[PDB]
């Protein structure tokens, strides 16, 4: 709008802020990047099949991330964790939100109505009810505007980088969503048609590409090993039409870096 | 902890809950004090309320009131707030006879669009704003409220598939159906709410959704693609439409100078692309001469 460079500026100042601890994770007694991964990966499916918005599972990521950062959580309790995030997430970004009975089905009953909505309560106190945070996808959002011609497989490329970043606390957990964002845009827009991150970007960033580099070596390097990964629930939901079969596309033998 | 509040009486009512005005015992401070039920085993926190505390308190500002405290106990969930004295709504409706000032009533207008535009740089959507969620204390001092409908847009933010606005005070964009909210929704409804301080009456006071967009086109004219690029695609814009003609503004809000009208018509602007912005509205010449009145308020 009128605000775009407002926002854009309140967003970067607020990125640093509701950052999570970069090393929580071997604080963390019993719980690993592993089992976290999986559960984003699971996170991924019920959006799937719930039908959620993108930024309702980066909303989840970043609540769940926080806070780990200051609660030690063991293996049989992470997935109500990661529930009650989802569930707060919805309710913050969606229309309307799935009630919290369709949250305990798809946790198998595992976990209780009642457990869930303490935990709600818990992860509210915890994150003292900041919930509004910048995610990788908002900046993309951003970014996407200055496409001089806009093209749909680029949006859904970058889309599906910025998503599988979501799945490894390590190394993403140590970049900005608006760093990540701009690695996920270039990455894309570079497969896709050549170009590179534009000279607009850099305007309103201040990004170089010579300072996404480490960002953006760690990208290519997941974006090369994706079909890999133990945890696939990202490429398959990017196979679909909707994103034009994106994740099919084959990734660039080098960047030119 | 809750202990130490003393309610006064109810200040409000509503599907949300109830809203008391209370005393806090030990530091005297007086407080608007709003009590939302919980629903613990099949609903949780409410999303209005996850959406109205963790946006408002980012929003500091003067005029957008402030939330001073959330208590979350087990069935009850509390919001503290600072407590105003009047909402504009009941001031509006005890001035029908006098009038607001002019004078006033551009206070109150430079006000809002502060908090206004506060919100907008914060990417925040209001889209409930009208007269009864604005607040006004007895110092001369106007607030926005009642953000339970609001939204953050650093994501575009999609149109209920069934309306959110109240209805007279809905925009063009979104009763033809268009697939966002934008900033703009925002600045339309302000302009009702200053045509109405102006004119004592309701802008565009339409019984149905259909019956808004007509009275809205019979004062401003029936927009086509040279007034407004890309109405006739629309949704829900049929070329059935009547073609009315705009009526001149001087007739629209006679009390009003030629600065005053000026403003106006960029706020009802068709095209939500062309309204003006509330950061560009705060620097019309209107306001070259503002001032802050105080009310006199028949508590
Ligand atoms: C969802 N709802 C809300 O969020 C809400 N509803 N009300 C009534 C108020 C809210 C927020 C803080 C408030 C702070 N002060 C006051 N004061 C009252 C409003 C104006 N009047 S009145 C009815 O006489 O015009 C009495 C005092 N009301 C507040």
């Amino acid at each position: 709008p009128d605000y775009h460079e407002d926002i854009h500026t309140y967003l970067r100042e607020m990125e640093v802020k509701c950052k999570p601890k970069v090393g929580y994770m071997k604080k963390q007694p019993d719980i690993t990047n592993s089992m976290r991964a999986i559960l984003v990966d699971w996170l991924v499916e019920v959006g799937e099949e719930y039908k959620l918005q993108n930024e309702t599972l980066h909303l989840a990521v970043n609540y769940i991330d926080r806070f780990l950062s200051s609660m030690s959580v063991l293996r049989g309790k992470l997935q109500l964790v990661g529930t009650a995030a989802m569930l707060l997430a919805s309710k913050f970004e969606e229309i309307y939100p799935p009630e919290v009975a369709e949250f305990v089905y798809i946790t198998d009953d595992t976990y209780t109505k009642k457990q869930v909505l303490r935990m709600e309560h818990l992860v509210l106190k915890v994150l003292t009810f900041d919930l509004a945070a910048p995610t990788v996808n908002q900046f993309l959002t951003q970014y996407f505007l200055h496409q001089q011609p806009a093209n749909c497989k680029v949006e859904s490329l970058a889309m599906f980088l910025g998503e599988l970043s979501l799945i490894d606390a390590d190394p993403y957990l140590k970049y900005l969503p608006s760093v990540i964002a701009g690695a996920a845009f270039h990455l894309a827009l570079y497969t896709v048609t050549g170009q590179s991150w534009p000279e607009s970007l850099i305007r309103k960033t201040g990004y170089t590409l010579e300072s996404l580099k480490p960002c953006l070596m760690d990208l290519h390097q997941t974006y090369l090993k994706a079909p890999q990964h133990a945890q696939q629930s990202i490429r398959e939901k990017y196979k679909n039409s909707k994103y034009h079969g994106v994740s099919l596309l084959n990734p660039p033998e080098t960047l030119n870096l | 902890d809750m202990e130490n509040f003393q309610k006064v009486e109810k200040i409000g009512e509503g599907t949300y809950g109830v809203v008391y005005k209370a005393r806090n015992k030990l530091t005297g401070e007086v407080v608007a004090l709003k009590k939302i039920r919980l629903d613990t085993e099949t609903e949780g926190v409410p999303s209005t309320a996850i959406r109205e505390i963790s946006l408002l308190k980012e929003l500091n500002h003067p005029n957008i009131v402030k939330l001073l405290d959330v208590i979350h106990t087990e069935n009850k969930l509390y919001l503290v707030f600072e407590f105003l004295h009047q909402d504009l709504k009941k001031f509006m409706d005890a001035s029908a006879l006098t009038g607001i000032p002019l004078p006033l009533i551009k206070s109150y207008l430079f006000q809002l669009l502060q908090g206004l535009a506060f919100c907008h740089s914060h990417r925040v959507l209001h889209r409930d704003l009208k007269p009864q969620n604005l607040l006004i204390n007895t110092e001369g001092a106007i607030k926005l409220a009642d953000f339970g409908l609001a939204r953050a847009f650093g994501v575009p933010v999609r149109t209920y598939t069934h309306e959110v606005v109240t209805l007279w005070y809905r925009a063009p964009e979104i009763l033809l159906g268009c697939k966002y909210y934008s900033t703009a929704v925002d600045i339309w409804s302000l302009g009702c709410i200053f045509a109405e301080m102006v004119t004592r009456r309701a802008l565009f006071p339409g019984d149905s959704e259909i019956d808004q967009l007509f009275r809205i086109f019979r004062t401003l004219g029936t927009p086509d693609e040279v007034v407004w690029p890309g109405v006739t695609s629309m949704p829900d814009y049929k070329p059935s439409f009547p073609k009315w003609a705009r009526q001149d503004f001087s007739k629209v809000v006679p009390p009003l100078d030629e600065d005053g009208r000026s403003l106006l018509s960029q706020m009802l602007h068709y095209d939500p692309n062309k309204r003006i912005s509330a950061k560009a509205a705060l620097a019309h010449p209107f306001f070259q001469d503002v001032t802050k009145p105080v009310p006199h308020l028949r508590l």
